[PDB]
RNA sequence: GAGGA
């Protein structure tokens, strides 16, 4: 799916507004990752 | 009943985090230089 | 980490020889002198590249996510 | 052409130290100044002179 | 601060702090040349204020409260700090009032009984004092937080806690004697979840741990068993 | 019985979670062996 | 010296107050501005002097 | 054609060859990613160009990367 | 702390 955050511990998916900041709802963790973009980043082979 | 744990807690923590071996009120009279920040530049370092 | 391609100085591709090198060691019990020479790494500019590699990417592969 | 002198030659372990130059290059052409003494600020990270 | 040349009343300017100048982004004239970087006991009536500060600080220590809660309570005390509507009130009632003020404002759930176990306030003069103090601060100018505290105090896992969370969320919409002092409702939701589970924390331990009635729990449980219909997520 | 203070723990000291754990766990803890 | 240094001037009775620029106020947070060290010392001298006048 | 000579906006089939790569750690053991996994996408116009050279006797070329389980790698390249 | 030289 499209993504907004990842639980660090459970390594699943998630989405949140400016609501809670925590709680991998399953593990209830307190650290989330920012769910890598989709900008199709460009790279230079050198 | 009414024992200030924060005394020991914060005292230990502050001392470690700065390394001024002494008292939190001891600024310079406390011996300093202990408790550095674990150079992790290269495993052997 | 993973094998480098292309022995730095020499330029010869070596990024493919890694598997076979390991195989020689395990299954053939071969001696890495002769192992290298078997893969054709004649000059030490490449022999260095293989012999001394360190395959950390293994130990990276063990963190679950 | 061949060289008239032969060359010592072999592998050798070399370790790359930190402080690449890009962290030393530094140039100031009238940037910001301190508060107390109104001389240029200090530290290249702070645009110092 | 305006561009003499370009002369637009709201001046579209830029600060080239790296050069330490200020520029009329329109015409390019520099406006200001050197930009100063800045980035790095009885004679004062604060005697009572600092006595309150010290007692507040030691109380915050005892409660293990966050520095933000400590600051909020200190600020609330400073906001009142004197009034006829206060009129004394033992100087401990106001401490407890401002402490609960700080905790609520920083979103910390704290029981009047816990606060009173910290401070002898007689709890009734405390009620009046907190009322007047809240009103004063309202002039001078959300109950879910209690669950995980007790979940921890009873040693309960996070999925149990979120089950309780959803139960309490539906509690508001399930009048049919929903709350009426919803601390009882929180504790009975906890009891619902543990009874849904197989946890040997039978009512005695929870009651003696949370200083709650052994009977109000089953009083709530009576309607809770009927209410069981709207509580099954998975 | 009575709480007092809070002691920082040297890592892998007898009292640390890691003190006895094995490799695979260490990995699972995201902690380099 | 007669004109510039008479010994009684070696003991202060009036006190000059160096203006702000000598002791500027660092605004190291953006709502409040930590005052210069000297300014605290001046507050202290002023406090004590006030007190002595009171006690007299 | 050298890209600096092709007028197309940065690449075309007269000045480039597009490769692509997808890998996924379906297995439980480590999934190697070899050069041979590269796949041409752009049209070669029948020019003997761009097949990754495979001197390896085992048939899979350079070892590009290793994948554990859920790790997925998917990118496209221009030659 | 760091610290190069
Ligand atoms: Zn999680
Ligand atoms: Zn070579
Ligand atoms: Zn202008
Ligand atoms: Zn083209």
């Amino acid at each position: 799916a499209t993504l907004k955050y990842i639980c660090a511990e459970c390594s699943s998916k998630l989405s949140l507004s400016r609501t809670d900041a925590v709680r991998c709802k399953d593990c209830g963790h307190r650290i989330l990752l920012k769910a890598r973009t989709k900008r199709l980043v460009q790279f230079e082979a050198r | 009943l009414a024992i200030n744990a924060k005394t020991i807690t914060s005292g230990l923590k502050y001392a470690l985090a700065t390394g001024n071996w002494g008292e939190q009120k001891k600024a310079m009279s406390s011996r300093a230089g202990v408790s550095q920040v674990l150079n992790r530049y290269t495993y052997s370092s | 980490m993973i094998v480098p391609v292309r022995c730095f100085s020499c330029g010869k591709v070596v990024g493919d020889k890694w598997e076979s090198y390991l195989n020689l060691l395990q299954e053939d019990e071969l001696d890495e002198g002769t192992a290298l020479s078997r893969l054709g790494l004649k000059r030490y500019c490449c022999r260095r590249m293989i012999l001394t590699h360190v395959d950390l990417i293994e130990k990276f592969l063990r963190y679950n996510p | 052409k061949k060289l008239m002198a032969q060359i010592f030659f072999g592998p050798t372990y070399y370790q790359r130290l930190r402080h690449m130059v890009d962290d030393k290059i530094h140039a100031r052409a009238r940037g910001p100044m301190q508060v107390l003494t109104r001389q240029p600020v200090e530290g290249r990270s702070r645009d110092g002179g | 601060l305006t561009c003499p040349e370009c002369k637009v009343y709201p001046p579209k300017i830029v600060e080239r702090f790296s050069e330490g100048d200020v520029v009329c982004a329109l015409c390019g004239l520099v406006l200001s040349d050197k930009l100063v970087d800045t980035r790095s006991v009885m004679d004062k009536k604060d005697n009572e204020v600092q006595a309150a500060f010290a007692k507040i600080t030691m109380l915050c220590d005892a409660a293990e409260l966050p520095k933000i809660v400590k600051d909020c309570a200190k600020e609330a005390y400073k906001l009142c700090h004197d009034e006829k509507t206060l009129k004394g009130k033992s100087m401990e009632s106001i401490m407890a009032a401002s402490i609960l003020i700080g905790c609520r404002r920083a979103e910390v759930a704290r029981t009047f009984k816990e606060i009173q176990s910290l401070i002898h306030v007689k709890t009734k003069e405390f009620g009046k004092t907190l009322n007047i103090m809240k009103n004063i601060l309202r002039g001078k100018s959300q109950n879910l937080t209690y669950i995980p505290r007790f979940c921890s105090h009873l040693g309960l896992p996070m999925q149990v806690t979120t089950s309780a969370e959803y139960t309490a969320k539906k509690c508001k919409e399930i009048k049919e004697i929903a709350g009426k002092s919803p601390i009882t409702i929180a504790v009975v939701s906890i009891y619902l979840n543990i009874l849904l589970f197989q946890i040997p924390i039978t009512a005695a331990k929870v009651g003696q741990t949370l200083q709650v009635t052994e009977g109000t729990i089953k009083s709530g449980y009576k309607i809770l068993y009927e209410h069981r219909d709207k509580l099954v997520d998975p | 019985k009575v709480f007092i203070g809070r002691l920082p723990i040297m890592l892998r000291s007898k009292n640390c979670y890691l003190s006895e754990a094995t490799e695979s766990d260490l990995y699972k803890l995201k902690e380099c062996p | 010296n007669e004109v510039f240094s008479r010994p009684e001037w070696m003991i202060l009775t009036c006190l000059p107050v160096p203006p702000p620029p000598v002791r500027p106020s660092i605004s190291f947070n953006e709502s409040q501005r930590g005052e210069d060290d000297l300014t605290f010392k001046l507050a202290d001298i002023l406090k004590a002097n006030i007190s002595l006048e009171t006690l007299e | 054609e050298y890209s600096r000579d092709c007028f197309c906006e940065d690449h075309c089939d007269k000045c480039s060859v597009v490769l692509t790569l997808q890998a996924f750690g379906e297995s439980e053991s480590t999934t190697n990613v070899y050069s041979k996994d590269l796949v041409i996408v752009s049209n070669l116009m029948g020019r003997n160009i761009g097949h990754p050279i495979i001197q390896d006797k085992e048939g899979n070329g350079v070892l590009i990367c290793k994948l554990r389980k859920g790790q997925e790698l998917k990118l496209t390249c221009v030659a």
